[PDB]
């Protein structure tokens, strides 16, 4: 049983450029539990990143929240990068304010 | 509304060396309140909500002792299951266990559950009556017979109908300020133009608790599911939740469409319109 | 409050 992760990347609070916020990458629906999740700023790995304690849904698939403090701007690009046994290439999902 | 206490346990074997990775989490409704992680330094059940911190050293000793016993049970299980399924010592495998109780609005026992999985598939689960077992295959059938002979269901039922609900009630009172509070969704709509002829309306629900919510679109007062997208409800990271629902509409016809939000914190459902 | 999991209740 191998299930590929779903990924949402989003902010904790409504995004305003130049104002402090939290960047989230929610990964869900995956199995097995071993997974690599990075948050990126302009392609470079962000270092201070924390995550929730592993849990799972009714169908046994796992979910995790990865998160870090960030200040969005117009210039800077943020993304979440996920690798998992089900993926041949790493999956990169860019952060957009409207999603 | 109804309430629940649930524990989730994951054990992942580490074949090259050492004991399985073991992670345990406890929830009241959608609020995590305890954790254990075998990779962490404390080797204790740790608090993850302020309202549990008032529990004394005897609570933390008891919970640490029991959760360690769970990890050792899973360690044994992983060996047993490898044998049952004729698997080598080379691969990593996973045991998952979830149990807990639901209570209704009156805080009285509503239902109990205890479910077990091996490698992400159903293995054995306690039935709704808390007196019988659902075994998915012949391996789990062997387990069912063993657990019937040991009267596991009766003792689990006593916990699920008694102990579980008693402690749930206790936590609901001690954590009243957050656990008995509902946070209604903060709602708004955004508008995104794809072309001259097509536009996307997105209806947002933010900062809500508990996680249960319904977002639906209507066109001219009739439910519309075609040309809609509904994302999975997601944690904000401050204990609240987020969700959105979007619909694609002909440019200029935005006023036909209404978003409807249903949540415990809303006495009447909300209607939003562009 | 975690279940008192008895030692015999392995699979």
């Amino acid at each position: 049983i191998q299930r590929t992760p779903k990924i949402q990347v989003y902010s904790r609070h409504p995004a305003e450029n130049g104002k402090s916020n939290f960047l989230n990458c929610y990964v869900s629906g995956f199995h097995p539990s071993d997974i690599e999740v990075d948050l990126l700023k302009n392609g470079e790995r962000i270092e201070k990143v924390e995550h929730s304690d592993l849990s799972f849904s009714k169908d046994w698939s796992f979910y995790l929240l990865y998160y870090t403090e960030f200040t969005p701007t117009e210039k800077d690009e943020y993304a979440c990068r996920v690798n998992h046994v089900t993926l041949s290439q790493p999956k990169i999902v860019k952060w957009d304010r409207d999603m | 509304g109804s309430h629940s206490m649930r524990y989730f346990f994951t054990s992942v074997s580490r074949p090259g060396r050492g004991e399985p990775r073991f992670i345990a989490v406890g929830y009241v409704d959608d609020t995590q309140f305890v954790r254990f992680d075998s990779d962490a330094a404390s080797q204790r059940m740790e608090p993850r909500a302020p309202w549990i911190e008032q529990e004394g050293p005897e609570y933390w000793d008891g919970e640490t002792r029991k959760v360690k016993a769970h990890s050792q049970t899973h360690r044994v299980d992983l060996g047993t299951l490898r044998g049952y399924y004729n698997q080598s010592e080379a691969g990593s495998h996973t045991v998952q266990r979830m149990y807990g109780c639901d209570v209704g609005s009156d805080w009285r026992f509503l239902r109990g559950y205890h479910q077990y999985a091996y490698d992400g598939k159903d293995y054995i689960a306690l039935k709704e009556d808390l007196r019988s077992w659902t075994a998915a295959d012949m391996a789990a059938q062997t387990t069912k017979h063993k657990w019937e002979a040991a009267h596991v269901a009766e003792q689990l039922r006593a916990y699920l109908e008694g102990t579980c609900v008693e402690w749930l009630r206790r936590y609901l009172e001690n954590g009243k300020e957050t656990l008995q509070r509902t946070d209604a969704p903060k709602t708004h709509m955004t508008h995104h133009a794809v072309s001259d002829h097509e536009a996307t309306l997105r209806c947002w629900a933010l900062s809500f608790y508990p996680a249960e919510i319904t977002l639906t679109w209507q066109r001219d007062g009739e439910d519309q599911t075609q040309d809609t997208e509904l994302v999975e409800t997601r944690p904000a990271g401050d204990g609240t939740f987020q969700k959105w629902a979007a619909v694609v509409v002909p440019s200029g016809q935005e006023q036909r469409y209404t978003c409807h939000v249903q949540h415990e914190g809303l006495p009447k459902p909300l209607t939003l319109r562009w | 409050f975690v279940l008192e999991l008895e030692p015999e209740w392995t699979v």
